[PDB]
């Protein structure tokens, strides 16, 4: 069997209230 | 049918971005992540509106008793 | 709502019945019978 | 109905505080479920306190005197089970506040020894909790459970029935009601993938 | 149909036909026993409706005809007959139920 | 309250139990026809002797 | 419609309670070679169907419910993020129910709305080494929620924060149809039926409420028997 | 309003239900919480709603 | 001057003042939750709470018990005016944090 | 089966009652069942 | 207790300002007040929306009563403070001022444009006004008004909002009317477009973690929030404020008994944004004023027997 | 003007007492058009 | 004070008393059949 292919590239989406992506 | 003009949950206005989103998709060959990150739909809320959505006002355009063949 | 006819069965009309479906039928002063 | 006879009966014979009972086993058919027993687990746990606000309030979240809720001219309150360094209500104690208010003044309170569904072990070692125990209507061991104030026989509210006739079980029975949905409102609930 | 899935982690094809199989059981077995049961009580209600106790406290059809003596022998509501034999409860509380 | 029930206003409109006429009752009754069919508590009928 | 007949001016009116709009009106001519007014319409009503009390949703995981109130948003707790849920599904409504694939679709349907993708749900890509609990999970961490998909909230109405996290997502719903709108009435005086001198079914003619033996025994057994007679 | 279900199986592009979406994705909290969905059970954000939330006609 | 806002419910209400029963119309829990927060910090008052007795109708119940060193009435005007000074307090602050931001 | 019974319940001229509430039902009266089994009576003066 | 010793302690942290979105943090409020003094700015805040909606004629696909509702969800760059509340008891006529309402008209007319470059897909070439947007309402001044707005004419506040879509041969012509109302009337006023809080998440230590355990340590929490002290190699917190609390440190064992999370007791981290109507501190302040505005009104009010 | 042609679209108008089909194609079922005209909704 | 009512319906009772309960649900004859039987 071949598992379920993860998906690649995942980064965070989410980010506390007043903040970015930059900025993690 | 059409676009919802406010994120259901957040109460964020949607209505507008969708042009948009299918412009980044198309054009900018993005994913479907970006774009909305992109669109600033940060709330999974907000992204659902748009990712989720169908335009299928277009099927009905494509009746028009108002016009020739 | 009218009908015209079968005047009406109160002595100091005679004023003029509309059927209503749950049949009261009303005067216009006010007695349904 | 149409006219007084029917009414009378209506409101004195075929009702739901009349009856609490089948006729079959005679087993309560009546009794708060689902949200309000897994409330009153939460509540009645040794986990509870409350400060003064919080307790206050729950109570008079389900009393209100305003209404023929309260046998009192006021809502009568149990002294804090710590008092230093904080003062602290248990859940317990609410309900044994509840009791103390709706039950009548005049008449002493409900001296009960029941058990429970949830065994002694879950809590941890030496834990009693299993047991429920009402002395003169205070809860002072065990935690409320479907085989409390659930549909059970012998349990808390058929003892209410029982001994303080069935209006003031009924009275008690939604009286709960308004409180765990209150508590609830609080800590809420939920079942989880994690579960 | 031994099943060793779990619903968690999931059932095999196999468990998964195998456990349509029970559900199918099921549904079937609440609709029949839906008609079955209340097609009884219907007989028992039409010919028992009569029955009166009457302030002698024997039993009696309608017309009259006497049916028993005493309704539980003893004539004991049991609505109310629960906490009776549960006297220890009733030694206590003693001065409310007074 | 459990022996309570909660009737939308659709049905407390239309439901209509008429009161005998007597003096405790003329304070709302009154009040009560006055009201209308449209607003409750309402009135909708009335019979005469 | 104007009748020679009875030289009258005649209307047709709207039968149904529930106010509809005109949709659509079609003039509808006949074959057999003209010669033939306009003797026949046919009309679309168009009607306003919201989500009233009453009107049963479901999931795909055949969870069917009631909509119990409306809920003010307010008072609907939000979440750590600001994200009032759409719709409340009690958590008791499930051991017994035995539905799993509803808590796992909450997270994909989260996951994917984060990472904006597409989650296949088909049966049996799954299995007890892979489990999608685990696999899910997994990217909602990535996303930097809880791995569990449990989330912080605060109660709407008193603002302090929940016992603990709960346990939100995003699943698809179906709106049914039975909305209550259809389902009601009340008190049919008007159809007295002719031989029996007795009203009739609701529908939507003004009828009534049938009682029944089993309705009947129960009065004399329920005990309320000169109203229930 | 419909929505493509996040959640998809495979077949729903096959047989292509996306030329009819069925229902909508919805922000669901499993919670006991208002006490109002307890037997059927099924609560539904006001403003959410007020928003064209599950409209139908 | 509306005579419709609020209401004392003299069936819960002593003789004396000290218990008082309060109705008020077009509230919720916005309202009382914030109130009773003010008014516990009375040091006189013995008990506080709101109630809503059913949501859908907007009625806010309050009781308010005190040992006896005033009435209700006077907390609740006291707890009033304490929370208007309380939001005074916040417009004050945060106007400042504004400008000197 | 209506008619067997009616049919036997003529053949014997037979006289009901009234005392089963089904039969009580068909007629229209009051029945046995509890809160019609005492009679009010009022009192007057004289 | 004593408001000194609340105004002594309470204190305000801007931490971001924007037109649209402005986050700050409260803290030494109390969650009884800071919950209802949020919500307040959810609902009883008023805005304008448009309200009723006269169509003089829609031959659009999109069927009258969703097309009105639709609009009703547009927002608008109005000051509410310009204008009045609409008395119900007062006749149609009479209900709307200028002062009252402001007015909407909305007219398009789809047409094919024959420049097409047949072969084209594009509906934007193909037809003529194919696209109905919110930037096409057409603010009508009423008496005053015509004076009053001549400074910010009313405008949706997102020009670019779909409203519908069209065919050659079909047209929409309608009239609206935009009125006040708070958000607790109608999901559309309160110009929110989200509003909320959270707790500062008060993460602590129980014992000093160092080694590869403070790098997986810190990878269990948002980047920045945990600072590697370097020289002692142990984690320390660096900022909580930035923490989402994905509680996923509580999943890796080692770490399970070392940390402790949870949030602070009064303290609050406000992000609202906005429908675009007002700036989040512009309605923050009506969010307090409004509630003073509750009290001050419910102690004048007279008591009733 | 006050119908469309249920096939060819063509608007037309009609009288009392006359064919009712097109007059260009002739398809015997007819649309009765919208007009402009005032109808009112609340946008809630 | 536990006494019966004179005057109630028992004859119904005892009707719903085994009829509801019958909804609920050597290998001899079981369930409802028997008790049909
Ligand atoms: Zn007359
Ligand atoms: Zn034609």
């Amino acid at each position: 069997r071949k598992d379920v292919p993860k998906v690649e590239g995942l980064k965070l989406e989410h980010f506390a209230t007043g903040y970015d992506a930059e900025d993690f | 049918m059409i676009v919802p003009v406010r994120c259901f949950s957040c109460g964020k206005v949607v209505g507008d971005k969708w042009e948009s989103y299918l412009n980044l998709l198309q054009e900018d060959e993005l994913d479907e992540g970006t774009a909305l990150s992109r669109l600033g739909l940060k709330r999974y809320c907000c992204r659902r509106m748009i990712l989720t959505h169908v335009d299928l006002i277009e099927k009905f355009l494509r009746y028009n008793p108002l016009e020739k063949r | 709502t009218f009908i015209r006819g079968p005047i009406c069965g109160t002595d100091n009309c005679p004023s003029r019945l509309w059927r209503i479906i749950d049949g009261r039928r009303t005067c216009q002063y006010g007695h349904v019978m | 109905p149409q006219n007084e006879n029917a009414r009378a009966e209506a409101l004195n014979l075929a009702n739901t505080d009349s009856q609490y009972l089948t006729p079959t086993s005679g087993s309560p058919v009546r009794g708060l479920i689902q949200d309000h027993i897994s409330a009153g687990v939460w509540l009645t746990s040794k986990d509870s306190f409350f400060t003064r606000e919080q307790y206050q309030q729950y109570i008079y979240g389900c009393i209100r005197p305003e209404d023929g809720h309260t046998t009192r001219s006021k809502i009568v309150t149990l002294p804090p089970t710590i008092f230093k360094p904080y003062p602290l209500w248990t859940g317990k104690q609410i309900i044994t506040t509840v009791l103390l208010n709706v039950t009548p003044p005049d008449m002493p309170g409900i001296n009960l020894i029941s058990k429970n569904k949830i065994k002694n072990e879950y809590w941890g070692k030496g834990s009693l909790e299993n047991e429920v125990l009402f002395k003169d209507g205070a809860l002072l061991c065990g935690i409320l459970d479907k085989s409390q104030y659930g549909a059970s026989k012998y349990g808390i509210v058929h003892s209410l029935h029982e001994v303080y006739g069935p209006e003031v079980a009924a009275k008690v029975l939604s009286v709960l009601g308004r409180l765990f949905t209150n508590y609830i409102t609080a800590t809420a609930f939920t079942c989880g993938m994690d579960d | 149909g031994y099943v060793k899935g779990r619903f968690y982690s999931g059932i095999k094809p196999q468990e998964y036909y195998f456990h349509c199989m029970a559900g199918r059981e099921g549904l079937i077995d609440t609709a029949v026993k839906t008609s079955r049961s209340g097609y009884l009580q219907r007989c028992l209600t039409k010919q028992l409706e009569g029955v009166h106790v009457s302030y002698d406290n024997s039993i009696r059809d309608a017309d009259g005809t006497l049916v028993q003596f005493m309704y539980g022998g003893d004539a004991i509501d049991i609505t109310k007959e629960s906490h009776m034999t549960q006297f220890e409860f009733c030694l206590d509380n003693y001065y409310a139920l007074l | 309250e459990t022996n309570e029930i909660g009737v939308p206003p659709v049905f407390a409109v239309k439901l209509t139990y008429p009161e005998p006429v007597t003096a405790y009752n003329i304070a709302e009754l009154r009040q009560a026809v006055i009201n209308g069919p449209d607003k409750w508590p309402g009135a909708t009928q009335i019979q005469n002797e | 419609y104007f009748d020679d007949t009875l030289n009258k001016t005649k209307i047709k009116t709207y039968h149904s309670s529930e106010p509809a709009y005109i949709e659509e009106v079609n003039l509808i001519g006949d074959e057999s070679n003209k010669f033939q007014e306009l003797q026949t319409v046919s009309i679309k009503y168009r009607i306003r169907r919201t989500p009233q009390i009453g009107d049963k949703f479901s999931s795909r995981h055949g969870q069917k419910g009631v909509c119990s109130r409306k809920w003010p948003t307010i008072d609907m707790p939000f979440s750590e993020t600001g994200i009032q849920p759409d719709i409340i599904i009690n958590p008791h409504a499930f051991p017994s129910r035995m539905t799993i694939g509803m808590f796992v679709e909450s997270l994909a349907g989260k996951a994917g709305a984060l990472h904006g993708i597409a989650q296949d749900s088909t049966p049996w890509i799954f299995n007890e080494d892979d489990t999608p609990a685990d696999y899910f999970g997994e990217q909602l961490a990535k996303a930097g929620y809880n791995y569990h998909g449990n989330e912080p909230m605060y109660s709407g109405a008193t603002g302090e924060e929940l016992r603990a996290d709960i346990y939100v997502g995003v699943v698809y719903y179906q709106r049914l149809r039975h909305m209550v709108n259809d389902k009601f009435q009340v008190r049919s005086t008007g159809p007295v039926n002719s031989l029996t001198m007795q009203p009739v079914k609701g529908r939507k003619r003004h009828g009534g409420i049938r009682v029944g033996e089993m309705e009947r025994d129960a009065l004399i057994g329920h005990g309320t028997s000169f109203l229930l007679q | 309003t419909g929505q493509t279900p996040i959640v998809k199986a495979n077949l729903y592009d096959d047989y292509g239900m996306d030329n009819f979406p069925n229902g909508f994705n919805a922000v669901v909290a499993v919670i006991s919480y208002t006490g109002y969905d307890m037997d059927d059970a099924m609560i539904i954000n006001k403003s959410a709603d007020e928003r064209g939330f599950g409209y139908g006609t | 001057p509306d005579r419709e806002k609020i209401k004392l419910l003299t069936q819960a209400t002593s003789e004396d003042g000290t218990s008082a029963s309060f109705q008020i119309v077009e509230e919720d829990h916005t309202l009382g939750n914030a109130l009773r927060y003010v008014i516990m910090k009375n040091p006189d008052v013995e008990f506080c709470g709101y109630s809503i007795p059913h949501p859908s109708e907007n009625l806010l119940n309050i009781r308010i018990q005190t040992y006896g060193e005033t009435t209700a009435v006077d907390a609740l005007q006291k707890g009033l005016k304490d929370l208007m000074d309380l939001c005074d307090v916040v417009e004050s602050k945060f106007t400042e944090k504004i400008k000197s931001m | 089966t209506t008619c067997q019974f009616l049919t036997k319940a003529v053949l014997d001229n037979e006289r009901e009652q009234l005392d089963s509430p089904s039969a009580r039902i068909v007629v229209g009266k009051l029945n046995n069942v509890g809160t019609g089994s005492f009679d009010v009576l009022a009192k007057v003066p004289n | 207790w004593n408001v000194e010793k609340f105004k002594k302690d309470f204190e305000v942290n801007i931490s971001s300002l924007d037109a649209r979105e402005a986050n700050f943090d409260l803290i030494n409020i109390d969650t009884s007040i800071a919950n209802a003094f949020r919500r307040i700015m959810i609902s009883e805040v008023p805005s304008v929306a448009a309200e009723y909606v006269y169509f003089f004629n829609n031959t659009s696909v999109i069927q009258d009563e969703v097309l009105a509702h639709r609009i009703g969800l547009v927002p608008l760059k109005v000051d509410p403070d310009m204008l009045t509340w609409v008395d119900s008891n007062l006749p149609d006529d009479e209900k709307f001022t200028d002062e009252n309402t402001i007015v909407l008209s909305l007219n398009v007319k789809c047409t094919r444009n024959p420049d097409a470059p047949k072969g084209s897909t594009d509906p934007k070439e193909l037809y003529n006004n194919a696209h109905v947007y919110a930037r096409d309402l057409k603010f009508e001044p009423q008496g005053r008004q015509s004076t009053t707005f001549a400074d910010c004419p009313v405008v949706p506040a997102d020009p670019d909002i779909l409203l519908a879509k069209l065919r050659p041969g079909q047209e929409i012509s309608l009239k609206a009317h935009c009125i006040l109302g708070i958000g607790g009337d109608h999901a559309k006023f309160s110009p929110v477009s989200t509003a909320s809080y959270r707790l500062l998440p008060q993460i602590n230590i129980l014992q000093p973690i160092k080694g590869e355990s403070a790098r997986r340590f810190q990878k269990c929490f948002p980047p920045g929030v945990i600072g590697i002290d370097e020289g002692s190699d142990e984690a320390y917190v660096k900022d909580a404020r930035k923490d989402t609390v994905s509680r996923e440190v509580l999943r890796y064992e080692e770490f399970a008994d070392k940390v402790k999370l949870g949030r602070v007791r009064n303290h609050f981290i406000f992000n609202v944004e906005s429908a675009g109507a007002m700036t989040p501190e512009e309605i923050f302040f009506k969010s307090v004023r409004i509630l003073k505005n509750k009290a001050e009104y419910l102690k004048n009010c007279p008591i009733t027997q | 003007l006050k119908y469309i042609c249920a096939e060819c679209s063509s608007k037309l108008s009609l009288s009392r007492t006359d064919a009712v089909r097109c007059k260009d194609c002739g398809h015997r079922i007819l649309l009765k058009a919208r007009t402009k005209r005032l109808v009112q909704f609340e946008a809630r | 004070r536990s006494l019966i009512n004179p005057g109630e319906a028992v004859g119904i009772i005892a009707s719903q008393s085994v009829g509801e309960p019958s909804t609920q649900m050597a290998n001899v004859t079981l369930g409802i059949p028997r008790l049909r039987e």
